[PDB]
């Protein structure tokens, strides 16, 4: 038909499938979920062991945006990182412009407006990446926002991007995350990547865990491999 | 940047054949040039009452002594007039004095040029008729897409511009005063539009010795009473 | 070749534009905005499809700055593209011209931006249309209406989004009975006229409505409280 | 037609890259030889009619004093490198002082190489492959070395070498004559015995001509007396 | 820039034309009957006039002649929209020449400059060719009196008598019968091209309106330029009728 | 169909094939193994003639004091990516004045690959690599794709038929750590040999391998060092 | 031209019908009409499994009287009628949506071919329609000829079996036919049905003119 | 226009027993028929490497009746009614397609042409299906019309040859045809297993 | 794995039977083709298909007693029988091989698959011939008997008895660039599968 070609010659029904072509690569990323709560916002991500030929620690799929803004990125990674440098250039204008940290609407704004500009042109293309934005702070608190391939920012109490996401949010809406602590929610958080996961085509993985909130001081940062294991645990109380 | 026109088969320039095919199909337009003045009456018809006939004007002066009128899509018409107007500024900057309506129309034509060559742009879709007042002798113009502006004294653009041409064909010659130019412009747009005519229907503005002026809605009522 | 990129059809129309008109339905949203005596007021609807969605977040009316409304009927992505544009013109026209621009002015250099994507075949155009309000201190409230051709005019009462003629069709009642027009009864055909053509009758929390008045010149948000005093007693009379 | 210079095949292959090197067969038969005594040089005049001069025919340039070259392929792109390449030669003396390792003369010509694109580019860049195969023969620190290269851009160090149309069975001729310390007369014998039977012409002394470096001379032409006695040996 | 709607038209053909350059000169080939004659005592330069309408103002001056300069003129046969380009560069050409040598051009120069601008066109940029074949007059220091002929494709070429437009070779075809070289003066060649028009012309009563005359010729070291009214083509109407009929 | 023309294109499953036929590209090039201990890291390059008369292509470029790589691929796009890896090094110690980080590197080349992607009329870099190098934290295997992919690695094995020796590579990859620096060479040489054809097996004319190590900086061995890694180990 | 204004009269009253005509067969004939055809292919005259007891077996030596096979010309009544009905409101559906037909564009006419391979499905359908009123009729004439050829020869006895062929074949097209025709009152209201919209609105009529 | 809710309602029972029918079908029918004609043509009524039991030696008056091929037409008889049995299963499957292919538009038409090549196999099956019956018809016919024309000119002797060659050929076939059948069994049902996924949900879930 | 209901046990039933179509086909396309097309050599090494001339056959006709067929002919066709008989069995197999072997194909144009296609469109080719010569066998004899039928018809007509010798002629001749053919079926549907039987699918998970 020669309609969907290029993402600025619009269908027959007025839709642009370039863009949704984008959208059904994300589909095919690994599933990375995070919920916020009163004390903070808890992070996870599915991170899929390709061999055993790979060192520990390879293929870090946390993205530290900036020192309050945490990221995980489901989608191609050659666009992840692209992005991911372009989002700390942004944050560091800002800092170098307005002198603090950017509030996380703001930042999810101007990435999702350079997000949305290669939509446009057909002389380059879309972006095949979606990804959710965490932050907190004692002015704002726990914030969660997630832009998706078409550049467009939405609020959540929580998220899931990747290959199953409906099957989490479903989840996560059974019990009430809001009056939770971090050191409780990331329970939950290990409880869903355990129900995600079974064997059928994937054979094993990795935990990835972050935290920011009242436990990490409003910093982002790195979940520890002692309470890893014992947040492991609390799940593996239960699994049924 | 490689361009969209191009020679036919026949020599023919497509993309400027459907620029004049626009043009032809847009919104009815009549002028006549007599005496000592000239009379432009247009249409401006609004598809319901919420639409304020005051916000939007079809009818625009280009100065003092010049005015113009349209017939074809809205959008190519708002960058002629930017430009059309930034070129009688640039004018009144070099020479410092109003603009002649041969030179103000040669120069916006030859924008219209600069689209049928430069690549990655389509050709405007819209047909100007240009009026204009200089030096006590009355100037009544027609440039189309192509870029060619011709000389008119009486003409028709629009939906059914055919008739309006063998209309005043028929009926408009010359020694006719401005005041017969205003009846008898009624009189060829009646045949081409269709229903009730009011004061909001149609928008009439003309040009003489005290310059480009635009008809209020009281003044036009009084020539909805067929006198004059 | 008329069908994809922009240019001349045979019979000298854009297709290309009206697949960009096209793109305005598939929103899925229909909003509304009467031009008052004293004030004028946007009426849209609020939609949160999942329980975790935050409501906060999710709003579609825009502030271009103090005195002038917004509200965007199209493509998300290309709706919330606009408006940061339009903010960028808005003042630029401050810090060139020195004073808050008019609604009028505002929307044609939207519409002049839109203006550039149709002439040139390099760019594509926006699929929003956008509704400006406002209140300008001589010829007192003005409500505008920018599609993504270019076009704008001055409009009583605008219509946009799924329902259009049926919109249309009400607001026809209302002026050619030439009824009074006031802060309450404005809100009163506002939400009479989205409520009988969907067939819902909107719940406050539902709904988002935007005001300006000239006592109040500040654009602002009705608080769900006060959007339900002007419901229930909406559904009094 | 439907598609850029630039566009992969579906087994991941540029077409302009392959199409370059089928271009080659249509170029003149040159036959380099690497001994320990030198690299000889072998090239035809192919002349299709008396009214040319031989003189005008140079397929056989020389890049530095102890460095030549050979020519095959496209000759309007040869032209291009060879002073391009004369010129990164001496580039390499205005810097560093010293003759350019042959290694080095082959590692400077392929970078222009695959240049060639469209969008990103600057006006100097080059729309269509190279056409033209090389070789690079020369005496250097390490002795006489012989190197050839392909429009893709590699480099390889060969002892024997054969390009242009005769190629295919010059070169699988190549490995029957050339065995251990042979030296630079018998190369030369070795190379008018499989030069003569790959050309459909007749082997004559201003038919074709013949280059030697050495490691105590440096590149010379046989001039037409020389060249007499050089066929007067078969 | 996506490949698909881009022509090429740098493409040759497999007998070596171009095509953009060949449909140049069909579209020429429609225009009306332009023609000019190089006399001893000066050079005449005359058309006719295809559009016809009583609504028609043409109160400024000729309609496909124009003025290059004190010393030149032309005549236009073609679209007129790429007439008025040539027209604007051939004067900014002619200009640009009186900056650097400020001295009247000679009629060489200006033709073969603007040709290489045309020739640039159908070599790059991607730009359609022209679709204007111009006629050239004036009068210069070297040559004195002469006429030139242009091509879309950027070739020229000097000529005493020719005829571009419709029924040129029907006036060229004639040219070579009456006209006499080194004989014929500027008075003669004005009733020769009346002759020719109005034999050429199918379209009957031929008007002081319907056809346009002009007339370059140098009196008293002036350049005299001048297109005969309305009355003075109506008397040479009268004169031609008699030697047509009587 | 039409969706292969360019990288811009999306196709209906939201995939490029310019990309696919360029992570195709690099498995025709020559087969490549490296592997890295808690202490060294070694690569074992497979060297190949184009003809007989040819001398063997060099497959190992010296990259940094404790840095080196093995490319695969197009030969002229390593060249030229090869001359943009050694000027960020370059850079490093014309700025930093310390050997660049082998992680930092890698992602410095992910960045070069991701900028043809993303603009049209611009090909992407179609030469793969595996790269090795020494740092605070001990040697490290990276491997790199077209795709701007780019993996952190205990040891690989690229080209054709790559499975016969990653699968000899996941069953003495508990011993890889703690063998020392003769024995990397024996499992690398035998690594080697089950990506070769079942002819031509080991010679020390075709075979080079580099070592980097705790203090012991990138060294290439060809031949004279190779010959006795080749005695004592049976295939 | 010229026309008398009841000439446009009998054709507004004719596309009141048309329109009427078609909105009975989408909403009346074509949902009712499946479970019929589903129960009659179900039902124990259509359902029956073995072939062999419905043929026909006529003697072949005052010669005995030779019938036609009462299972096929009796089952013609459940498939007859609707082969004929199917046909005939398939012809109003394609009147229908060849009367929606606006003036026709050389652009912008999407609309217009969303009704065009409409009316090639369901003139596809028409067309097996048509094929199955041959048959009805072919099995008629040729079974005539091929069982007077069977009684013409008594030296050739399989003919019969030849015979039975075709009543294999008539009885094969009868499931076939009320599984075809069925599966047409299936096809057709899921095409039209879902395209419905796009063939009575084909057109935005938001031309600026 | 007006949409019929009880109209709807009736063909939405349609879809669900079409898709209940070829539930049954992918999982039982199509395997199940893959190692029953397999067994049948292990089964030495079908396969046989001698034909000398087909030769019909005909001979050439008050003649008499002449029956029909004893072996080859009782091998018939089973081998007609499975090619009635894959008539309707193939209808099925095509009539659950018909109602699985989307809407009528132009876009996204990619990766659907797996559904499309699925019904053009069948539609080639179809043919050879209707042709397999017919070679059965005309090979009464064809023998027939050659034993009467026998009996009408006992002096041409090679009439013997036409029967005794066309019992050969309608035997030989038969296994033919029967390894068209049970093969476009394994073909269908590997192509729709293995896009089972993409055939029942195109789109994927709403 | 699939969302309906399945009958594992009739699922092996269809494993097996697809192994079976793998084993035997890789078994017809690299042993019994090859093998055969040498001992096609020595058929046609063979007297009965190396000949040129076929003057011995001569129309054993008495124009009335039954003409009967031609003894050398038919012998040379039962020689022919189980060559045609295993052929078509042959692209009967191969065909279903070809679409079992293609995977899982989601979207996009493979380059292996489509070959694999156009494998199937020469092997239409072959069954074309198959088709037509297997009914030839019949016609043959069919041919000759109405030829016969007009030689008795007009006993005293030429044309009738040099039609039927003409036709003998014809019938060997038909014969034997049949088995011509036959070689060149097992030549090219080997070198197909020798060439390359590599691209199919892009394995190495």
């Amino acid at each position: 038909t020669g309609y969907d070609l290029s993402a600025s010659t619009f269908s027959p029904d007025g839709r642009v499938f370039q863009v949704e072509y984008a959208m059904k690569a994300v589909e095919n990323s690994s599933t990375a979920i995070g919920i916020r709560c009163k004390d903070g916002v808890v992070f996870g991500v599915e991170k899929l062991v390709l061999s055993k030929l790979y060192e520990e620690g390879s293929n870090k799929r946390l993205f530290n945006v900036d020192r309050h803004v945490g990221m995980a990125v489901a989608g191609l990674l050659a666009d992840a990182r692209s992005l991911a440098d372009i989002a700390r250039e942004e944050a560091s204008n800002f800092r170098s412009n307005f002198g603090y940290n950017i509030p996380l609407k703001h930042l999810a704004d101007r990435v999702a407006m350079y997000v949305h500009a290669y939509t446009l042109y057909s002389a380059v293309r879309p972006f095949g990446c979606s990804f959710m934005l965490g932050s907190y702070s004692v002015n704002d608190g726990a914030q969660l926002y997630m832009i998706d391939p078409s550049g467009v920012s939405y609020g959540y109490w929580g998220c899931a991007i990747g290959k199953a996401r409906q099957a989490a949010k479903t989840e996560i809406e059974k019990l009430q995350m809001k009056e939770m602590t971090c050191r409780d929610v990331v329970k939950e958080v290990a409880k869903i990547i355990y129900i995600v996961h079974d064997e059928v085509k994937d054979k094993a993985f990795e935990l990835e865990l972050s935290w920011v909130g009242e436990i990490t001081n409003g910093r982002h940062e790195i979940v520890p491999k002692d309470v890893r294991e014992e947040a492991e645990k609390y799940a593996k109380e239960s699994l049924k | 940047s490689f361009s969209l026109t191009t020679f036919s088969p026949s020599g023919k320039l497509v993309q400027i054949e459907y620029a004049l095919a626009a043009v032809a199909g847009g919104a009815p337009s009549v002028g006549i040039k007599a005496a000592n003045g000239v009379v432009l009456a247009t249409e401006k018809k609004q598809k319901s009452i919420l639409y304020d006939e005051r916000s939007v004007h079809k009818v625009e002066p280009i100065t003092k002594h010049i005015g113009l009128v349209y017939s074809g899509m809205g959008p190519d018409y708002r960058v002629l007039v930017h430009r059309a107007r930034k070129l009688a500024q640039q004018y009144y900057l070099v020479y410092q004095e109003p603009i002649p309506t041969a030179q103000l129309v040669q120069r916006v034509a030859s924008v219209m040029q600069e689209y049928t060559q430069s690549g990655g742009v389509r050709p405007f879709g819209v047909s100007l008729l240009i009026c204009g007042w200089n030096e006590g002798r009355p100037y009544l113009f027609q440039s189309d897409p192509s870029g060619a502006y011709f000389a008119w004294k009486a003409t028709a653009m629009g939906k059914n511009y055919v008739n309006g041409k063998t209309f005043l064909e028929k009926r408009y010659n010359e020694d006719l005063e401005l005041e017969d130019a205003i009846h008898t412009a009624i009189l060829t747009l009646k045949e081409s539009f269709e229903g009730q005519m009011t004061e909001d229907n149609i928008e009439v503005g003309i040009c003489n010795e005290a310059g480009f002026r635009r008809l209020t809605p009281t003044e036009v009522k009084d020539y909805l009473a067929a006198i004059a | 070749f008329d069908r994809h990129i922009t240019i001349f059809s045979p019979e000298g129309r854009l297709y290309q534009v009206e697949y960009a008109f096209k793109a305005i339905n598939q929103g899925g949203l229909t909003s509304v905005a009467v031009r008052g005596k004293d004030c004028a007021v946007i009426v849209t609807q609020k939609k949160v499809p999942d329980k975790l969605l935050d409501s906060s977040t999710v709003t579609h009316l825009f502030k271009i700055t103090e005195n002038i409304g917004c509200v965007m009927t199209g493509m998300t992505a290309d709706s919330r593209s606009q408006v940061q544009r339009a903010r960028y013109e808005a003042a630029n026209w401050k810090y060139k011209y020195g004073y808050e621009i008019p609604v009028d002015m505002l929307c044609k250099r939207i519409a002049d931006i839109s203006q550039v994507y149709t002439q040139n075949a390099e760019m594509r155009p926006l699929g929003c249309c956008m509704i400006l309000i406002g209140i300008d201190e001589e010829q007192g409230p003005q409500v505008y209406k920018c599609d993504p051709a270019g076009y704008y005019c001055g409009f009583k009462a605008t219509a946009a989004g799924v329902k259009q003629t049926e919109s249309t069709s009400f607001l026809e009642k209302k002026v050619k009975k030439k009824f009074d027009w006031t802060f309450e009864q404005t809100v009163e055909t506002a939400i009479t006229c989205l409520s009988t053509v969907l067939s819902i009758d909107f719940k406050p929390s539902e709904i988002e409505v935007g005001v300006v008045t000239v006592e109040n010149p500040k654009f602002r948000i009705l608080t769900e409280a006060e959007i339900d005093a002007h419901l229930v007693a909406l559904a009094e009379r | 037609y439907d598609r850029g210079v630039n566009t992969f095949s579906p087994e991941g292959r540029l077409f302009q890259v392959e199409y370059a090197i089928e271009a080659i067969k249509l170029g003149s038969t040159a036959i380099g030889i690497q001994t320990s005594e030198g690299v000889c040089l072998a090239v035809e005049k192919r002349i299709t009619s008396p009214l040319m001069e031989p003189s005008s025919i140079e397929k056989i340039v020389e890049i530095d004093a102890h460095i030549g070259c050979a020519m095959s392929g496209l000759i309007a792109d040869a032209k291009t490198l060879i002073d391009k390449a004369r010129v990164e030669t001496q580039n390499h003396w205005f810097t560093y002082n010293e003759t350019m390792t042959v290694e080095s003369v082959t590692q400077a010509v392929s970078n222009l190489a695959l240049q060639f694109g469209e969008e990103d580019a600057d006006p100097g860049a080059m729309s269509r492959p190279f056409g033209v195969a090389l070789l690079f023969g020369g005496v250097d620190e390490k002795g006489p070395q012989l190197f050839h290269m392909d429009p893709s851009g590699t480099f390889v160090q060969c002892d024997a070498r054969a390009i242009g149309s005769a190629s295919e069975g010059a070169q699988s001729s190549l490995q029957e004559v050339y065995h251990k310390s042979m030296t630079l007369k018998e190369a030369i014998k070795s190379s008018l015995i499989i030069l003569k039977q790959v050309m459909e012409e007749k082997l004559n002394a201003t038919n074709i001509e013949l280059a030697t470096v050495q490691p105590g001379q440096n590149f010379h032409m046989f001039t037409k007396e020389e060249l007499e006695e050089v066929i007067k040996d078969i | 820039m996506s490949r698909r709607y881009d022509s090429r038209t740098t493409i040759f053909s497999p007998e070596g034309r171009l095509y953009q350059v060949e449909y140049a000169m069909e579209a020429i080939g429609h225009a009306g009957t332009c023609l000019g004659i190089l006399a001893n005592d000066g050079v005449l330069l005359a058309a006719e006039r295809r559009n016809i309408h009583k609504l028609l103002d043409e109160v400024f001056f000729s309609e496909k002649i124009y003025k290059l300069n004190e010393d030149m003129a032309c005549s236009v046969a073609g679209i007129t929209s790429d007439a008025n380009v040539l027209t604007n560069e051939l004067r900014l050409i002619a200009q640009r020449y009186l900056l650097q040598y400020q001295e009247p051009i000679p009629c060489e120069q200006l033709v073969t400059a603007l040709c290489d601008i045309k020739q640039a066109y159908t070599q790059f940029g991607g730009k359609r060719p022209f679709g204007v074949s111009l006629l050239y007059i004036g009068w210069d220091k070297h040559y004195g009196f002469q006429l030139y002929q242009s091509d879309p494709s950027g070739n020229y070429g000097g000529w005493k008598a020719t005829c571009i437009g419709n029924n040129s070779a029907a006036a060229v075809s004639m040219l070579k019968q009456d006209y006499k070289e080194g004989e014929m003066t500027l008075k003669s060649a004005l009733a020769l091209a009346i002759k020719v028009l109005n034999k050429t012309m199918d379209v009957s009563k031929l008007s002081a309106e319907k056809v346009e005359i002009a007339t370059l010729t140098r009196e008293n070291g002036k350049t005299v330029i001048r297109v005969l009214k309305q009355k003075e083509v109506e008397q040479l109407i009268k004169k031609h009728e008699e030697e047509e009929a009587k | 169909n039409q969706y292969d023309n360019d990288v811009t294109v999306w196709s209906p499953q939201g995939r490029i094939h310019q990309i696919e036929y360029a992570m195709e590209a690099v498995k025709q090039g020559s087969a490549t193994v490296g592997l890295k201990s808690k202490t060294h890291a070694v690569l074992v390059a497979l060297k190949r003639a184009q003809s007989e008369l040819a001398a063997h292509q060099k497959k190992i470029l010296h990259v940094d004091n404790h840095i080196g790589i093995s490319i695969a691929g197009l030969t002229a796009d390593a060249r030229l990516l090869c001359n943009f890896m050694r000027q960020e090094c370059l850079d490093s110690r014309f700025v930093f004045d310390r050997p660049l980080p082998v992680s930092r590197l890698v992602s410095l080349i992910g960045s070069k690959t991701q900028i043809p992607t993303q603009r049209y009329g611009r090909r992407p870099y179609g030469v793969g690599l595996l790269i090795a190098g020494y740092d605070d934290m001990g040697p490290h295997i990276f491997q790199t794709c077209p795709s701007a992919n780019y993996f952190d690695c205990r040891a690989m094995s690229i080209g054709a038929r790559s499975q016969s020796a990653r699968t000899y590579l996941e069953r003495h990859m508990s011993e890889f750590m703690e063998c020392n620096l003769n024995e990397l060479v024996k499992h690398g040489l035998r690594a080697l040999r089950e990506t070769l054809p079942a002819e031509q097996d080991l010679t020390t004319k075709n075979v080079s391998i580099g070592i980097v190590g705790k203090d012991l900086e990138f060294t290439i061995y060809d031949d004279d060092d190779v010959s006795p890694f080749l005695e004592g180990l049976e295939e | 031209v010229r026309l008398s204004g009841e000439a446009r009269k009998q054709v507004e009253v004719f596309r009141q019908n048309l329109f009427q005509e078609a909105e009975e067969f989408l909403y009346r004939f074509l949902p009712q009409k499946i479970i019929y055809l589903n129960q009659l292919l179900q039902e124990d005259s259509l359902n029956v499994a073995d072939l062999t007891s419905l043929r026909a077996p006529l003697d072949i030596p005052k010669c005995g009287f030779l019938p036609g096979n009462e299972k096929v010309l009796s089952l013609l009544a459940l498939v007859k009628p609707e082969v004929w009905t199917l046909k005939e409101k398939c012809i109003l559906v394609i009147t229908w949506i060849q009367h929606l037909i606006p003036k026709i564009e050389d652009g912008n006419d999407f609309g217009v071919a969303i009704q065009e391979k409409v009316l090639e499905r369901v003139n596809a359908v028409k067309t097996k329609v048509e094929a199955f009123q041959t048959t009805i009729s072919k099995y008629f004439s040729e079974r005539g000829d091929a069982v007077a050829k069977a009684s013409k020869e008594t030296h050739v006895m399989d003919y019969r079996a030849l015979v039975h062929e075709r009543d294999e074949a008539a009885y094969g097209e009868l499931r076939a036919m009320v599984l075809d025709l069925r599966a047409f009152y299936a096809e057709l209201y899921h095409i039209i049905s879902s395209n419905l919209e796009k063939i009575v609105n084909p057109k935005g009529e938001e031309k600026p003119s | 226009l007006r949409v019929q809710p009880e109209a709807q309602a009736k063909v939405d029972v349609f879809r669900e027993d079409l898709c209940t029918k070829t539930e049954n079908l992918l999982g039982s029918y199509f395997p199940k028929k893959i190692s029953e004609l397999d067994a049948f043509l292990k089964e030495p009524a079908l396969n046989e490497a001698n034909l000398s039991n087909l030769k019909a030696p005909l001979d050439i008056p008050p003649c008499g009746p002449v029956n029909c091929n004893e072996k080859i037409v009782v091998l018939l008889q089973r081998l007609k009614p499975e090619i009635k049995d894959v008539i309707e299963q193939l209808n099925l499957v095509t009539t659950w397609l018909q109602l699985q292919i989307p809407r009528i538009e132009d876009g996204n038409n990619f990766g659907v042409a797996v559904q499309e090549k699925v019904f053009e196999l069948m539609t080639s099956l179809h043919t050879k299906l209707e042709g397999f019956h017919t070679q059965i018809s005309k090979y009464f016919s064809e023998r027939g019309d050659a034993v009467t024309k026998a009996a009408k000119q006992p002096h041409v002797g090679d009439y013997r040859q036409l029967v005794h060659e066309l019992d050969e050929a309608e035997y030989r076939d038969i296994r033919l045809m029967v390894m068209e059948i049970r093969n476009a069994y394994a073909v269908l049902y590997d192509i729709i297993l293995k896009n089972f996924e993409k055939l029942k949900k195109p789109r994927g879930e709403t």
